[PDB]
């Protein structure tokens, strides 16, 4: 189970709960555009460890996204701290 | 040793690819013209020191140094046109 929060204007995010079938870069954009349906989105960005915004724009981009993520979320656990979400802010 | 993380800015943007060990100076090349449209100079950057990677020596020392490193989990590097 991952955990996908979407960051919407004006104080929210909305949380999509993905289960395991490839996730696709383009199925992120879906469900964006059915979140935000007056945003035009292309993209999506992330933070990095180095507090950075990443910008994502494909399939590879996403994977390298993912394997950062997957990698927080198992040191977290280990090291007995709160597990987040993968947050993400659409983008133009 | 696991895949490296490389971070590209262009045009104030910032993307992260990840390259299978050991990683070629060429595809590091071929990623930049595909994802970005054109050749890009490599200029990996430390703050306010940044060197070009000319070679796959370069490529070689850059990823030393990420390697040594207790902090670094990426490799910066700036793009800019020849």
């Amino acid at each position: 189970v991952l955990v996908i929060r979407i960051k919407i204007p004006n104080s929210g995010a909305v949380d999509w709960t993905v289960h395991s079938p490839q996730l696709l870069f383009r199925d992120v954009l879906d469900v964006i555009g059915q979140v935000l349906p007056e945003a035009t989105t292309t993209a999506f960005e992330y933070e990095d460890e180095d507090g950075d915004r990443i910008t994502v724009r494909s399939d590879e981009e996403m994977k390298a996204m993912l394997s950062y993520y997957y990698s927080t979320v198992m040191e977290q656990q280990v090291n007995g701290q709160l597990i987040e979400p993968l947050q993400i802010f659409p983008r133009a | 040793q696991s895949d490296v993380r490389i971070k590209f800015e262009h045009n104030g943007e910032r993307r992260i690819i990840a390259f299978s060990r050991p990683v070629k100076y060429e595809d590091v090349e071929h990623k930049v013209t595909t994802v970005f449209g054109q050749p890009l100079d490599l200029h990996y950057m430390n703050n306010e020191l940044s060197i070009l990677l000319k070679n796959q020596d370069d490529l070689d020392k850059a990823i030393d140094i990420l390697d040594r490193s207790s902090s670094m989990k990426s490799l910066r590097i700036l793009l800019l046109s020849q």
